[PDB]
């Protein structure tokens, strides 16, 4: 792949790109020696075979929908780095929602630590592999436009870290880490706050300002919408766990 | 007895003590009046008798009633022995009024001996905003433009209107409009050379010597006002409409190159009738539209600019850059006759090449060189009709390949030597068919083309004024696309014969006064050109006049390259492509910071807070930026990413005000010594004179500007004992190294050249194991006294005028300088003669250095323009408000003060003096 | 907002309010104006 660095030859990648229409992974995993070297290709017309290639991290997202083999597979996420779209990301927003829903399952489990977890510890590294791909994600401008549905599929990215804050199967997490972000994310938090009504919350130095006083209700996320807008309430629960996370940044 | 001084002192303060709390003593010190009047005049713990007698003051009317007319002389006096102290002036008005009364006699006193003084107090007023045009090329023959008038409005706002013009150069003549000068901006520079206004005449040092006109006329919206200039020699002259302005300029160093000038005020326009000329006079003149030669068209500017009118803002500018005849060898080194064999055959490779190309325009051999169609000697074998008939190549080419030899390449041997059925003659050259050339050499193909071209335009002056006269260091890349890359396609042949190839920066800043210490803060810096642009947070203190980059105080981001500098350089980041605002961001409480290219993240985290960090700028001398705080309409790319976000709000959001700024000014004003100056040591004493030394090993020049003008019989004195430059300084001036001398005449005539006299001189003077010793003498005209011996004087001026006293020596390390018929230091001050010499407080220091931050001005001019006749407009005007120091007369406004705000407290101190002087109700 | 408007905003004000107040006392305004005052101050 790194070795990558006649009209009819650019054809059988067609016949390659129709390879992955099919797409048991084993075989799958020598492919991403050939997707690295569609990164040659991209030399454009190219941009195009990467919106196939959009359909391809959504068919990875299958797999998310759901051991050391997934691994490799993480080595293929690697492939994406190199890679590195916009409804495609409403797929990444299904992919981050297959990600939510089983970050949740994986939050179920955690519940069953309170008398275990161990099995889900190798899911927590496993979806530390996810999070790499997630790096890849980061396109970031397109979500300033978006300051809405963007955000709130980061939101949806956002309720998950909430579990994250919650504590000994993070430290079997940290030992994948021994074996071998959040704040990007964050940039979404500030969405709530709105266009042009946002300036003038430097006047008032306008939703932030509600927000911020929505700080201190985590300091105590039914509580935050109790003090009453309600989907801006809903926001402040968004921040009520980010500020219970900010007591989490506190160990940071 | 070296305790001694600070003792006496420690004792006046002592008796201060026992004055600030009680009448009484003062009531005792009513007699002693004319006893603290005496102990004054003392020149070295003068501020503890001061605080004595401004508590005596404070505590006693009757001393007020009492004091003789004349001890308050000699307290106006000790404020001009000790220049700009305060506290005088507080015990100024401590004078004017008493517990409620006041004695208004002392204070008319106080006036008459202020306010027609001028000079020692701090004064002020205004002018109006002061534009220069010029044409868009520089002059290094004669030449000649015409400056038609279409319009002046003389006497709108409290000024006349200005609209000066006349010849300068790009050294002494950098006029921001935001003051600096006696009162002005064009006429000013001792390079410049000018015209105007009544009775024509002309100004230089802001002089107006009065040489008057045939008849007559101010400048109205009529005349067609013209100039011409020789070349070598300055001999400007003007012409009102056809007539000229008498016999004018002379002689004048020609230090860079000259160009035309037309500076103006208010609502006025003026037409060029150049591209339509009328009246041409002969003075060996070629006109100026015809001065378009190099790339630029022809076209107007306003002269230096630092703030060019841009779309969303006025964007940051400055200065580019600016020297031709010299041929510089083609046919030097000889070429080897092994490689001599090679240079004509590469040469008839080329020769029968010069037949594949003009034959396309139907161009054929035979025989005679007509200039009709098919018929050259040139399309043929090069040998075959000697060396004219074939000039084209090996005559030349050959030539051509011994400047290979001689432009700076050292030849080596490495590979062996090398249809349109065309009418004529028909060879189609190999191998030119594959040519791959070093890319280098092309450069070096430059030097050649260039260095050939040179030789032919020695003999251009002898001619129409052709635009090839230039070198080609300054023309199209079309003309040179032909003639330099003909050149390469000889050079082609060489890749057949396979022979080896071996081979004033700018800064800006905001105020102080928005350096906050607490708050979250981004902040703008739109990007135009992607050179040294560098920009960031900056702590106040530091001097603008340093260089940008290796200092403690000035955390910032490059324009290019992209490392950040701090100390020198941290590399971490990237350059940008032009057009790419550079953003950044900085906690506060938190010291971190993060410079961001249109809001992509990556800077100067872990320092500490201060002063208050300011934003700064910091051009190269070619590049161009911009700037823009805050306005949350300014949230393009950039703020609107992280910045809404994370809460770091821009400047202006604070503020209806735009942020006020200070370019830097390439123009060394003089300033007075620091202690800690890298280091000069300056040491006063008792025979009165004063110590000097480098001490530390370091680098050029003093200019040793003493900051004291003369007045309009007394010796000044400077021995040397360690190639030195001595001559008395003229005040107005600038410019920096060796100047031996790079500093001036001016007929008075009448037309006719016969002249009421001719004048001007030291605009100063210069000089070149015995010591060194000066003794001028004065009072009048200037008397030199070069080694103590006489040795002639050829500068004389006297119209009144005031002038310093210095030299610009070159440090022989340790030891540098020492330094001082009737002697001098009294004169100087108000209390003339009083003949004894008297070192003091005001025997000031002040050496000119360099770079200073002069402000920006919040808004100026609304200049607008045209072409196919160049009549160049602008409308309303604005004042300069402003005051000036009314020694070494230089305009500023007013606010400048607040920075700088020592004098603003001085200044402050005259506004209570005044206050108190008008006595309740005098009128 | 913090302008300043001079001096740490406030410390504009005073001269001029005090212009405006002797100004006021020597018989030049109202009519008017000082009604301009009056109706900037209480507002009624």
């Amino acid at each position: 792949y790194n070795a990558c660095s006649t009209l009819p030859m650019l054809c059988s990648y067609l016949p390659r790109w129709w390879e992955r229409g099919p797409e048991p992974a084993l075989p799958a995993g020598a492919p991403p020696p050939c997707t690295a070297v569609t990164s040659d290709h991209l030399n454009g017309n190219i941009l195009r075979i990467i919106v196939n290639n959009l359909g391809i991290d959504e068919a990875t997202w299958m797999k998310r929908l759901a051991v050391s083999r997934a691994r490799p597979e993480l080595l293929h996420s690697h492939f994406i780095p190199t890679i590195g779209k916009r409804a495609g990301k409403v797929v990444a927003e299904e992919e981050q929602l297959r990600l939510e829903a089983k970050a949740e399952a994986e939050e179920g489990e955690l519940l069953v630590r309170d008398e275990c977890r161990d099995l889900y510890a190798l899911y927590p590294l496993l979806i530390r592999y996810v999070d790499n791909n997630r790096a890849h994600w980061l396109p970031n401008a397109n979500a300033e436009e978006l300051f809405m549905v963007g955000e709130i599929f980061i939101y949806w990215s956002k309720s998950h870290n909430f579990k994250r804050e919650e504590n000994f199967v993070v430290q079997n997490e940290i030992n994948n880490m021994s074996f071998l972000m959040a704040k990007a994310g964050d940039a979404q938090s500030g969405g709530s706050d709105q266009t042009k009504k946002k300036r003038r919350g430097d006047r008032y130095s306008t939703l932030k300002k509600m927000l911020p006083i929505g700080l201190n209700m985590c300091a105590p996320k039914t509580r935050y919408a109790l003090k009453d807008v309600r989907e801006f309430l809903q926001n402040n629960l968004h921040l009520q766990g980010k500020v219970e996370g900010s007591p989490s940044l506190r160990w940071q | 007895a070296e305790s001694w001084k600070e003792i006496v002192n420690l004792l006046y303060e002592l008796l201060a003590s026992l004055i600030r709390g009680n009448r009484a003593n003062c009531a005792l010190f009513s007699t002693n009046l004319d006893w603290v009047v005496s102990k004054l005049d003392r020149l070295e713990a003068s501020s503890g008798i001061l605080e004595v007698l401004y508590c005596v003051l404070i505590e006693s009317p009757e001393v007020l009633n009492i004091i003789q007319e004349n001890h308050i002389k000699s307290i106006i006096s000790l404020l001009d022995k000790h220049g700009r102290n305060h506290k005088v002036l507080d015990v100024l008005c401590s004078l004017c009024v008493c517990n409620g009364v006041a004695v208004r006699s002392n204070q008319d006193l106080i006036t008459e001996n202020l306010l027609p003084g001028r000079e020692l107090l701090l004064q002020t007023n205004l002018i109006n905003y002061v534009t220069s045009i010029r044409p868009n090329i520089f002059v290094g023959g004669k030449w000649y433009f015409e400056v038609m008038v279409d319009e002046v409005v003389p006497f709108l706002t409290a000024q006349a209107t200005h609209l000066r013009v006349g010849w300068a150069l790009t050294e002494g003549y950098s006029p921001y409009p935001g003051g600096g000068e006696g009162w002005g901006g064009n006429g000013v520079g001792d390079d410049l050379y000018s015209y105007g206004f009544d009775g024509l005449h002309l100004w230089t040092g802001h002089v107006a010597r009065p040489v008057t006109s045939p008849g007559q006329h101010l400048l109205a919206p009529e005349d067609v006002v013209s100039c011409c200039l020789d070349l070598s020699v300055p001999s400007i002259s003007f012409r009102i409409n056809g007539c000229p302005v008498q016999g004018v300029f002379e002689a004048f160093n020609l230090d860079g190159l000259f160009f035309p000038v037309v500076s103006f005020s208010a609502g006025v326009k003026v037409r060029f009738l150049l591209g339509e000329f009328k009246f041409l006079p002969p003075p060996g003149y070629a006109p100026c539209h015809e001065a378009v030669l190099p790339r630029e068209r022809l076209r107007l500017e306003p002269i230096k600019e630092y703030r060019r009118e841009g779309p969303r803002g006025p964007h940051l500018v400055g200065p580019s850059r600016c020297f031709v005849p010299c041929p510089v060898d083609t046919v030097q080194i000889v070429l080897p006759p092994h490689l001599e064999r090679i240079r004509e055959k590469l040469a008839e490779n080329i020769h029968e090449l010069w037949a594949l190309t003009r034959i396309e325009q139907g161009w054929t051999y035979g025989p005679v060189r007509d200039d009709n169609k098919r018929l050259h000697p040139c399309l043929v074998n090069f040998h075959s009709l000697p060396e004219p008939e074939r000039n084209y190549n090996l005559q030349m080419s050959g030539e051509t390949l011994k400047t290979l030899l001689a432009l700076g390449c050292h030849v080596g041997m490495a590979d062996e030597k090398a249809y349109m059925m065309s009418n004529g003659y028909k060879p189609a050259p190999l191998d030119l068919s594959h040519v791959r050339l070093t890319p280098a050499q092309t450069t070096l193909v430059d030097r050649l083309a260039e260095n050939g071209h040179n030789v032919w335009a020695r003999d251009r002056v002898a001619q129409r004024r052709n635009p090839r006269l230039v070198p080609y260091r300054l023309l199209d890349e079309a003309t040179k696309r032909s003639n330099r890359d003909s050149l390469c396609q000889a050079v082609r042949t060489l890749l057949g014969y396979g022979y080896n190839i071996e081979p004033r920066v700018r800064i800006f800043r905001a105020e102080k006064s928005y350096t906050v210490q607490s708050g979250r803060w981004y902040f703008e810096f739109e990007a135009v050109t992607t050179g040294e642009m560098r920009v960031g947070w900056a702590r106040p203190e530091l001097r603008p006049d340093v260089e940008l980059g290796a200092d403690e105080l000035a955390y910032v981001f490059n324009g290019h390259r992209g490392q950040r500098w701090h100390l020198g350089s941290e590399p971490f980041g990237r350059p940008w492509q032009s057009g790419d605002v550079v953003g950044c961001m900085i906690d506060l409480t938190e010291n971190t910071i993060i410079f961001t290219l249109n809001g992509e993240v990556l800077a100067f985290r872990e320092i500490e807070i201060g002063d208050g960090f300011l934003p700064v700028c910091s051009l190269g001398p070619g590049q161009v930026g911009h700037l823009n705080l805050g306005q949350d309409v300014s949230s393009l790319r950039f703020f609107a990413i992280c910045g809404l976000q994370e809460g770091f709000e821009p400047f202006a959001i604070n503020m209806q005000r735009p942020v006020t700024t200070w370019f830097s000014k390439s123009l060394p004003q003089f300033e007075p010594v620091p202690p800690e100056h890298p280091h000069y040591e300056v040491a006063r004493m008792d025979l009165a004179h004063r110590t000097w030394g480098s001490q530390n090993s370091l680098v050029e020049m003093l200019f040793l500007r003493l900051s004291l003008p003369v007045q309009f019989t007394y010796y000044y004195s400077v021995r040397v004992f360690a190639c030195v430059w001595v001559g008395w300084v003229t005040p107005d001036y600038h410019q920096h190294d060796m100047n031996f001398d790079l500093s001036v005449t001016v007929t008075m005539g009448d037309e006719q050249g016969n002249v009421h006299s001719s004048l001007k001189c030291s605009n100063y003077m210069v000089w070149g194991s015995h010591t060194d010793l000066v003794i001028g003498c004065l009072v009048g005209l200037m008397t030199f006294t070069a080694n103590g011996k006489e040795s002639n004087t050829f500068f004389q001026v006297e119209p009144n005028t005031k002038l310093f006293p210095a030299v610009f020596v070159l440090p022989t390390h340790q030891n540098v300088i020492q330094f001082e018929a009737a002697m001098f230091l009294s004169e100087r001050k108000n209390p003339a003669p009083q003949c004894p010499p008297r070192l003091e407080v005001q025997m000031l220091m002040p050496v000119s250095w360099s770079r200073m931050p002069n402000h920006f001005l919040q808004v100026e001019t609304r200049r607008a323009g045209e072409r196919l006749g160049w009549a160049v407009q602008c409308q309303d005007p604005l004042t300069m408000m402003a005051l000036h120091i009314p020694e070494e007369n230089r305009c500023m406004d007013i606010l400048e003060l607040s920075e700088r705000l020592d004098l603003q407290r001085f200044h402050s101190h005259t506004l209570r003096l005044y206050r108190a002087v008008c006595a309740l109700g005098n009128n | 907002a913090r302008d300043p408007v001079g001096g740490s905003v406030e410390f504009q004000f005073v001269p001029v309010l005090k212009l405006v107040s002797t100004l006021l006392v020597m018989g030049i305004f109202g009519d008017e104006d000082v009604k301009q005052i009056l109706k900037m101050i209480e507002p009624e």
